[PDB]
């Protein structure tokens, strides 16, 4: 038959191409060329062709010869698979070290060796950090074991895989070198996050949810257990940063793999179409496509025998980027996958023109085509016009394997549903909605009586003896024992904060039902849960988040115990907010979700249950006396702080003759007494002494960084001020916050509170942070303290004292008011603008455009040379950073703002004329001329000298400060007149303006 | 960081047995899974470790030596060698054979261990390497080899038995299991199996020359092997080992064994002589062999032995903290009972080893214990644990392959097929005129007849891999059994004839009686060592040059007897080749598709070159021509140019002419020129060595070389040819003829050489010449160089006869002494003499002190026999030696008759 002939031809091609260098015993193919190395990614990707060919044989075998062929192909696949597994399982120490903290030194090697599977290089000679390779490896491992090949034999390999799951589970906040092993855009590589790694890891973690490695003949302990919050975090990170690969790269071609055949992890197909159109319109070439803009790899310049690119990529790497047909051969598979056929034919006819025929007349895929070293000037004026020449190695196994797999797919021998038995093709199918179940219980009989008084029927912790409730920290400590082995020195999953997605589902531990309360009702960690309004808002946002995704089967279940702290002052009735929230969550509509009430008896029959198997059995005395006799919280806190700092970090105070009362015990006990008074004047003070840290601070920090924003801790000036431009571990971040806040103690707590508030604000309303580029917590503190001082008309100390005493809701409202933006009238808004440096949306582009037509803009000695316009682009962050650094030399906010309107008026005026100034422009001189003209005009009118006052250290009238921007008497007209006069002063006696 | 091969393999076998036992439950919860995968992982690891070393395998395939032996111990953490081969030896074959047997066991069970074709090639190379185990001595299972523990290697019966079992099992089996067409088979040579069986049957009664009995014989003759199919000899071996090795606490390893005993010290690897005498009586104890005897009893269906051995094992077994059974390794006696134990064997109580309380275990012991308990509890059946039916009962031994014939064990009535093919049409019509029917090859067009070198080159073609570097099967001659089959190459049938019919440069192939005797011997060998399905095929060719006039009568008689139907009690069948080839199984080789003289030495030595050349030109005598060619080659060299081409070509031409003319002296002298040797000396020397005799090569009255262990053909050829260059000219072919005749006679008439220990060809031929001179009498003695092969064979058989009266008793004494004849029971008589000789015996200046030989030696060991032969061989006059040995026998008789 024809099918037999085609399968024989495809087998011959595969045999002659890839299998000839299979390297048995080890099973690791060389990574192309005469390099004598084995890259994990290439070895993983080079088996898909053989895999699909073997599956094509298996269904149509029906004969001994074809049965043997399928058998040998599958055995070769499992050989290669075990060859990959052995090299990593030989290196358990590095993964164990990486499981705690994040560093490049304790990371797996990316280039393993040939026979004996040894190391070839040290830890300081290559970039040994690639999460994408491990993630995609585990994805294909899951797919193959779901297909029905036995890959895992020993049970210790299950523990190693479980440890590797924790190894890769932190990819959403870990910076990596990248898929190209080149760091960021320029060299001297700095670790930086990219979307490709996170997108690759999301599907890898999703695939191993319940897929056992022992097939249909497994046991009670054969399934890898994975959480759910990391998947949602990865999805959110991908959605936030889908259009751009990274913060330094405008677009990378590698995003195609994430949004195509391997590891479909994307939603909102409109963004898929947008990124496909963008990559087509920007990276398409003549005989291929480029990875990303401004790469110099394999160029007739650059002195290839040298690394660590000098910062002189002005035009030496523009429009001469060679080619890469890999992304072209991706398109044919992407088109043929779902429903597209004409695009498949178009791409096939496009790629058949760029093939090279070698020995025996077989297809061969070149790596890249290089621009000739002579025809370089023409390409700068006529891009994508000059023909290129093949250059570099071309035994490209990755591209050839993917192309032959695509051709076999298009031939119709094999169905799309066989490559992926997990059915990952239906990720674009919408899910309508889910219904959330919430249960209410009372702590004591008094609370039950109070609730029944208002008509609410609940039950206590008693009477439901078969079920039990306990906090989620116990659940995390329980989770800290999964995948623990003593012979292999494996410590299991490290302790982490547990999300709300895991506590919702029910649990089974030794024929018992357990339910875990949410983590935000924990008063032993932080005091922000002592406010009823905040409790309500966290319930609302958590219900919304739970009803949003809910990608796991069954209905949710939330337990909301009512505590003694949520009664009134008299303790005889619940607060109005709590009763109102209960009434809203009744009748099936609360917040933005449907909430159904009832009892645990009804919910047990319809709710997801998770079966857990791994927990189955296998003079100081004078000061102490003064403290004892004295009263009042102020002296109490003061004396305890002095004792703790001076001799009492852990020393026993001996205040009780029968119980050894340690200082820490006394401070812990003081919390109970402070709680009833609701005195927000010393609770922060004692919390700073005990150094309480807020959980999930790193997640909020990386959420803030992901929005193209730069964070900063520490009050001005330099060098106390810092710059957190990259994600940092929890310990490093806490230490940095400590050193920035110095000994003021409360500064760290208020900074953490502001960071949490900004993190919660970012998700809900990401529109108030426009016109803003560098967030400054210290400047926010200064602005808010000044605002409260002005409102209360008191001194700075009184304003600060009122500041600490405000409830968290007061800080919420005041921060929202300041962010919204809602003599002595205009000066206040001007000072607020200068303090918050709220520059307009298109400031940098216009500044660049004007710099294109002048030698520079001097600001009090410091000069902004015009040579930077060709070294940078308006989209890059470094140009904005240098512009802000030039503009922030002056300390006065009013000076900064007036410089802003002066440079803008110069920008608008430059458009009218068509000339080159050919001189340096001083903005301060223009501002002084405008001020002098305003002074002269006001003197001409006849105003008395009192109103034309002079500031103590400015030289600028306060009435000019108070003047409104627009109008026939505004500052803008004076600035325009001064700028025009200055332009005329350095102009060859001819303006020649027209528009 | 040290790991052995045997213990891990046994643990894997036990785990596989437990998995098979648990497989009988459909709700197993996957418990079979981890056991099966553990077995697979262990086997993959051991296979990887074996394939890590590749150069050593290739080196051993050509030059088997301890230096090139495959390493057996390596680091378990990374699979690398940690210890040098100068402190271990590393040479051991039983592990490889047992690994092969177990791997084919689990492949037949249904497990998957091999993935690609490369491992098939590696298995082929391993089989080729282990085919040659019957010659190279091994270090033994216990690593000590000889009981003296000095650093010498001796042959072990258990290793060769395991090799034979593995070779038999591996034949004709699909390695990939369920699926396989043409790249999953294993090819086996029957000659190696036959030689291994012969070595077993010769060496089976005594495990080694220096060891009368050892406990290591049980696994080779128990469940792990099932190799001894002789019942009565099996019973006597079992009775002997039980009687001589039974102990109160189990079975000892063997007699006079100071292994990790109280007196042993960790300061001397090699034991000093006479220490073994002090080491007796304090031998350590191993209870593990109770489990093996339990196994044997339960497979033999004898519950009485099961119950007795279980009762014996119950008290000696130890318990853990939880009560888990413990089997310690060895038992030792404290220092207080070092002398009290000697007077009363077993009276005192021993003490347990370190691995009997806590913290140390003997995983091999618990593995065997658990498998024996599993079998005793009847949780499985013997068939399940042995799917390859290694052990069969007496009533099923009727139609098995490679073991027994269809006629039954106690029957031998095989019929051998023989095909008659002519060579020339004139010879065919001449034979037809006398009634003899034969077919010239040109009417057999569909079938092809090829010589024996086609098959060896084809076998060299297979087993070649490019990635690793592989030479395939070595180019070795193929036996008659291999050539008796029918082959198919490229779809063409190929049939070959035995190597006896092809042209031979030697001279004895021109004698009709020698060829008749040789073909009769080949027919007997085919009859008695054939067990394959289907009648064997034999091809015989007759040349027109064989008739050579009056010599045409015996071939007529032989052909008439062949036509009659019986040849010396052997049934034969004759018919055309086409009918025989049709309807017969043909074996497939498909691998190729995938892939007096007037000149004296002294007088003419000083003659010039041109004079010698002219004399060579104008002379017609063969002897003069040969001697002139010899002088020319000795003086000028083989590269000189003569009137008839090069010197070598002229020598070959004159030698062939002499062979055609049948001048025995001329052909022998030319053969000495040709620097040629027979390709069968090594089998003769190795069979002489395994018999227990000794061979010495040399000339009478000159230097002689003694051989005690097998040697490579290169060294033996070198030494014999250097000796030949030293002393004489035509001797080399003479010792060749004598050794081939002696080997043939000892093969067919073994009892004729009874009483022989040291065989010396020079003394034999001297006695031959002396007897011929006596027979001549008045007439001058006929020269031995001019005697025909029939005459020398007859004279050798006459002199080798037991001899009778009539002739002078002096001649009988001379011929007995020249052969170094010894009376039966002489050695034991000498030993009982020395035991009753307080001072010693001094003969011809040699001293035999009693103390060292009593403190080093025992009754039946060979070292004493060697020493007494050495001290006896200093007597110059052979009849004087015979008188001395007769006097010794008389003294022994008279002293044993009266002890007063």
């Amino acid at each position: 038959s024809n099918s037999g002939v085609r399968l024989d031809g495809y087998a011959r091609l595969v045999q002659q191409t890839i299998l000839c260098h299979q390297n048995p015993v080890t099973g690791l193919l060389p990574a192309s060329y005469d390099q004598k190395d084995a890259w994990v990614r290439d070895n993983v990707y080079s088996i898909l062709a053989v895999w699909g060919l073997g599956l094509a044989y298996r269904k149509n075998a029906d004969r001994d010869e074809d049965k043997a062929k399928a058998y040998e192909l599958e055995q070769s696949v499992v050989k290669l698979m075990r060859g990959l597994l052995h090299c990593m399982i030989r290196q358990v120490d590095k993964v164990e070290s990486f499981k705690y903290s994040q560093s490049t030194k304790d990371s797996l090697h990316a280039k393993y060796n040939t026979k004996t599977c040894a190391t070839v290089v040290g830890d300081d000679q290559w970039g040994h950090l690639q999460l994408d390779a491990t993630s995609v490896y585990l994805l294909f491992l899951a797919q193959m074991t779901a297909s029905g090949l036995h890959i895992i034999h020993s049970l210790d390999e299950v523990n190693f895989i479980q440890n590797l799951v924790f190894y890769i589970e932190a990819a959403y906040k870990t910076a990596d070198f990248g898929i190209w092993e080149r760091g960021d855009k320029t060299n001297q590589g700095i670790s930086e996050l990219n979307a490709s790694s996170v997108g690759m890891a999301k599907a890898a973690l999703e695939a191993l949810d319940e897929l056992d490695l022992f097939g249909v003949k497994g046991g009670p302990q054969s399934v890898i257990h994975v959480l759910a919050d990391e998947v949602q975090h990865c999805q959110s990170i991908l959605n936030s940063l889908l259009p751009r690969a990274s913060t330094s790269k405008e677009v990378d071609a590698s995003l195609l793999s994430v949004v195509s055949f391997p590891a479909f992890a994307v939603e909102d197909s409109q963004l898929v179409e947008l990124t496909k159109q963008e990559i087509i319109t920007k990276l398409q070439g003549r005989y291929g496509c480029c990875r990303f803009l401004r790469d110099g790899y394999k160029t007739p310049k650059e002195d290839p025998n040298r690394l660590y690119y000098e910062p002189a990529e002005l035009k030496l790497f523009e429009n001469i980027e060679c080619e890469w047909p890999l992304f072209w051969t991706y398109f044919i598979l992407d088109g043929v996958f779902s429903g597209n056929a004409e695009q498949v034919q178009e791409y096939k006819e496009a790629l058949e023109a760029v093939l090279i025929k070698g020995k025996n007349g077989v297809p061969l895929l070149p790596e890249l085509y290089s621009v000739p070293p002579d025809r370089v000037d023409e390409e700068y004026q006529n891009p994508h016009t000059v023909d290129r020449v093949p250059m570099g190695k071309l035994p490209h196994m990755w591209g050839q394997s993917l192309y032959i797999l695509g051709s076999l797919m298009a031939e119709g021998f094999l169905a799309p549903g066989e490559i992926d038995p997990l059915n990952r093709r239906f990720s674009t199918v919408p899910k309508p909605d889910v219904v959330v179940q919430v249960s209410i219980l009372a702590e004591t009989e008094e609370i039950k009586t109070i609730l029944k008084d208002k008509g609410i029927y609940v039950e206590t912790i008693a009477e439901v003896y078969p079920i039990r409730v306990q906090p989620a920290r116990i659940l995390s400590h329980i989770y800290s024992s999964l995948g623990c082995n003593n012979r292999m020195k494996l410590s299991g999953r490290p302790y982490r904060h547990m999300g709300v997605l895991g506590t919702s589902k029910l649990y089974d531990i030794r024929k018992t039902i357990f339910t875990f309360t949410p983590q935000f009702i924990d008063q032993q960690q932080f005091y922000l849960a002592l406010d009823n309004k905040m409790i309500v808002e966290m319930l609302r946002t958590d219900l919304s988040y739970l009803c949003s995704r809910w990608r796991m089967t069954g209905q949710p279940t939330i337990t909301f115990p009512i505590s003694h702290s949520m009664l009134d002052e008299d303790g005889t009735s619940l607060n109005s907010s709590i009763l109102a929230a209960l009434r809203k969550m009744q009748d099936g509509y609360f917040g933005g979700a449907r909430v159904q009430t009832g009892k645990l008896s009804e919910f047990l029959t319809t709710s997801c249950c998770t079966h857990l198997s791994f927990m189955d059995p296998g003079d100081f005395k004078a000061l102490v006396l003064q403290l004892k006799e004295t009263s009042s919280l102020q002296e109490q806190a003061d004396i305890l702080y002095m004792l703790y700092t001076m001799k009492g970090p852990d020393w026993n105070t001996e205040l009780y003759n029968e119980r050894s009362a340690t200082v820490r015990e006394l401070l812990t006990e003081l919390y109970g007494k402070v709680g009833e008074i609701r005195h927000w004047g010393l609770i922060r003070y004692i919390s700073g002494i005990l150094r309480k840290k807020v959980e999930a601070l790193d997640e909020a920090c990386t959420d803030l960084l992901s929005h193209q924003k730069h964070l900063t801790v520490g009050l001005p000036p330099e060098p106390r001020e810092k710059t957190i431009s990259a994600p940092l571990p929890y310990e490093a971040l806490t230490q940095l916050i400590d050193e920035a806040s110095e000994g003021d103690m409360s500064i760290s707590i208020l900074t953490q509170e502001i960071m949490v508030y900004l993190a919660m604000y970012m998700r809900t309303q990401p529109g108030l942070f426009a016109e803003m580029f560098r967030l400054r917590i210290g400047l926010i503190i200064q602005v808010m303290a000044t605002e409260l001082a002005h409102s209360l008309r008191c001194s700075a100390e009184e304003a600060t004292e009122g500041l600490m005493n405000l409830s968290p809701s007061a800080m919420k409202n005041l921060l929202h008011h300041i962010l919204s933006g809602k003599q002595g009238q205009w000066q206040r808004r001007r000072r607020l603008d200068g303090a918050l440096n709220r520059v307009p949306v298109g400031f940098y582009q216009k500044v660049w455009k004007v710099l294109q037509k002048c030698h520079g803009l001097s600001v009090e000695g410091f000069v902004l040379p015009s040579s930077t316009t060709r070294e940078m682009t308006p989209g890059e962050i470094k140009f904005s950073v240098h512009v802000e650094s030039v503009l922030n030399r002056v300390p006065q906010p009013e000076y900064r703002q007036l410089l802003v309107e002066a440079i803008l008026v110069l920008t608008m005026l430059a458009d009218i004329e068509i000339h080159s100034i050919g001189s340096i422009i001083a903005v301060e001189k223009i501002v002084h001329i405008a001020n002098d003209l305003f002074l002269q005009e006001q003197k001409t009118l006849g105003a008395d000298d009192t109103m034309l006052a002079k500031d103590p250290a400015s030289g600028i009238c306060t009435l000019l400060y108070d003047s409104a921007p627009s109008g026939r008497f505004g500052t803008m007209t004076y600035l325009s007149k001064a700028a025009a006069t200055y332009v005329q002063e350095f102009l060859p006696h001819s303006i020649c303006a027209m528009q | 960081q040290k790991a052995k091969i045997q213990d891990s393999l046994y643990c894997a076998a036990g785990a596989w047995a437990l998995a098979l036992a648990y497989r009988r439950i459909d709700d197993d919860k996957g418990r079979t899974h981890e056991l099966e995968h553990s077995a697979i992982k262990c086997m993959r690891g051991i296979l990887y470790c074996y394939m890590r070393q590749a150069d050593k395998v290739q080196q051993f395939k050509q030059d088997p030596r301890p230096t090139t032996c495959l390493h057996s111990v390596f680091n378990v953490h990374t699979g690398d060698e940690l210890l040098s081969y100068e402190e271990y030896g590393h040479l051991q074959i039983n592990a490889v054979s047992l690994y092969l047997l177990y791997l084919v066991e689990m492949i037949s069970s249904g497990l998957q261990i091999i993935y690609n074709t490369d491992e098939v090639s590696f298995i082929q190379n391993l089989v080729f390497c282990v085919e040659r185990v019957y010659r190279v001595p091994d270090f033994g299972v216990w690593e000590r080899g000889s009981k003296y523990n000095n650093g010498s290697t001796e042959l072990h019966s258990s290793s060769v038995g395991l090799a034979k079992a593995a070779l038999e099992a591996i034949n004709g089996f699909n390695l990939f299991g369920n699926q396989g067409c043409s790249w999953s088979v294993i090819f086996v040579d029957l000659d190696a199996h036959n030689r291994n069986r012969q070595t077993l049957c010769s060496l089976l009664p005594r495990e080694s020359r220096s060891h009368n009995t050892d406990a290591a014989l049980l696994p080779c003759i128990s469940y792990p092997a099932f190799a001894l199919d002789d019942e009565v000899l099996f019973s006597q071996t079992l009775d002997k080992v039980v009687r001589k090795l039974k102990g109160k606490y189990g079975f000892k390893r063997f007699l006079r064994d100071g292994y990790r005993t109280s007196l042993e010290d960790p300061n001397r690897c090699y034991y000093k002589p006479a220490e073994i005498k002090l080491f007796d009586g304090i031998e350590c104890e191993f209870p593990i062999f109770f489990l093996y005897m339990m196994i044997d009893g339960v497979f033999r269906g004898n519950p009485k032995q099961v119950q007795e051995y279980q009762d014996l094992l119950t008290p000696v077994l130890h318990h853990t903290t939880e009560g888990y059974p413990v089997v310690p390794k060895y038992y030792y006696v404290p220092a207080d009972f070092v002398e009290y134990e000697k007077n009363n064997p077993g009276s005192q109580k021993r003490f347990p080893s370190n691995c009997g309380r806590d913290g140390k275990l003997f995983l091999w012991g618990q593995a065997l214990y658990i498998i024996a308990k599993l079998l005793a509890d009847e949780l499985i059946s013997p068939k399940d644990i042995d799917p390859v039916q290694r052990y069969v009962p007496l009533k099923d031994q009727r139609n098995v392959s490679m073991r027994f014939s269809n006629q039954g064990p106690l029957e031998n009535d095989l019929v051998v097929h023989v095909a008659l093919i002519a060579e020339s049409q004139r010879l065919q019509v001449f034979l037809n005129t006398y009634g003899i029917q034969t077919q010239t090859p040109q009417q057999v067009e569909p079938i092809q007849i090829w010589p024996q070198q086609e098959l060896v080159k084809a076998y060299l073609q297979l087993g070649i891999n490019e990635k690793l570097g592989l030479s395939g099967r070595p180019d070795r001659p193929i036996g008659c059994l291999g050539t008796s089959k029918i082959y198919r190459i490229l779809g063409k049938t190929v049939v070959c004839y035995p190597i006896i019919f092809d042209l031979s440069d030697f001279y004895m192939s021109q004698d009709v009686f020698l060829l008749i005797d040789d073909i009769k011997n080949a027919l007997q060998f085919i009859k008695q060592y054939w067990k394959m399905h289907g009648r064997p095929l034999f091809l015989v060719l007759i040349r027109e040059d064989n008739i050579r006039g009056s010599r045409f009568n015996p071939i007529l008689d032989m052909l008439a007897a062949l036509k009659k139907g019986i040849i010396g009690g052997v049934k034969v069948h004759v018919d055309r080749l086409q009918t025989l080839i049709s309807g017969a199984v043909v074996e497939q080789l498909d691998f190729l598709r995938i892939s007096q003289p007037d000149v004296n030495i002294s007088e003419w030595k000083d003659k010039p070159t041109h004079e010698i050349l002219q004399k060579l030109n104008d002379c017609s005598c063969l002897a003069s021509q040969a001697i002139l060619l010899g002088i020319l080659l000795k003086r000028e060299g083989p590269n000189f140019i003569t009137k008839e081409g090069t010197v070598s070509d002229h020598i070959e031409r004159v030698y062939r002419r002499a062979g055609s003319q049948k001048l025995w002296l001329a052909v022998r002298y030319g053969a000495a020129f040709t620097q040629k040797f027979s390709s069968s000396i090594a089998p003769h020397i190795t069979t002489f060595l395994v018999h227990g005799k000794q061979v010495t090569l040399g000339a009478f009255g000159h230097e002689e070389e003694v051989i005690s262990n097998p040697l490579s053909p290169r060294v033996i050829q070198n030494i014999i040819y250097y000796k030949c260059n030293t002393h004489d000219e035509r001797e080399a072919v003479i010792q060749q003829e004598l050794v081939i005749h002696i080997g043939w006679i000892i093969s067919n008439n073994p009892e004729l050489f009874s009483g022989m220990l040291k065989i010396r060809i020079g003394w034999i031929i001297h006695a031959m010449e002396y007897e011929l001179q006596i027979r001549g009498g008045d007439k001058p003695a006929l020269d031995l160089y001019q005697l025909s092969p029939s005459e020398v064979k007859q004279l050798l058989l006459d002199i080798l006869q037991p001899q009778q009266n009539g002739r002078c008793w002096l001649n009988r004494r001379q011929i007995d002494g020249s052969l170094n004849r010894t009376p039966t029971g002489f050695y034991d008589r000498v030993w009982q003499i020395l035991e009753r000789t307080p001072n010693g015996i001094i003969v011809a200046g040699k001293h035999l002190p009693q103390q060292p030989t009593l403190s080093d030696m025992t009754m039946y060991e060979m070292n004493f026999s060697l020493l007494v032969e050495d001290t006896l061989g200093n007597i110059d006059q052979p009849q004087y030696r015979q008188i001395v040995v007769e006097l010794l026998m008389v003294v022994s008789i008279v002293l044993e008759r009266n002890p007063e």
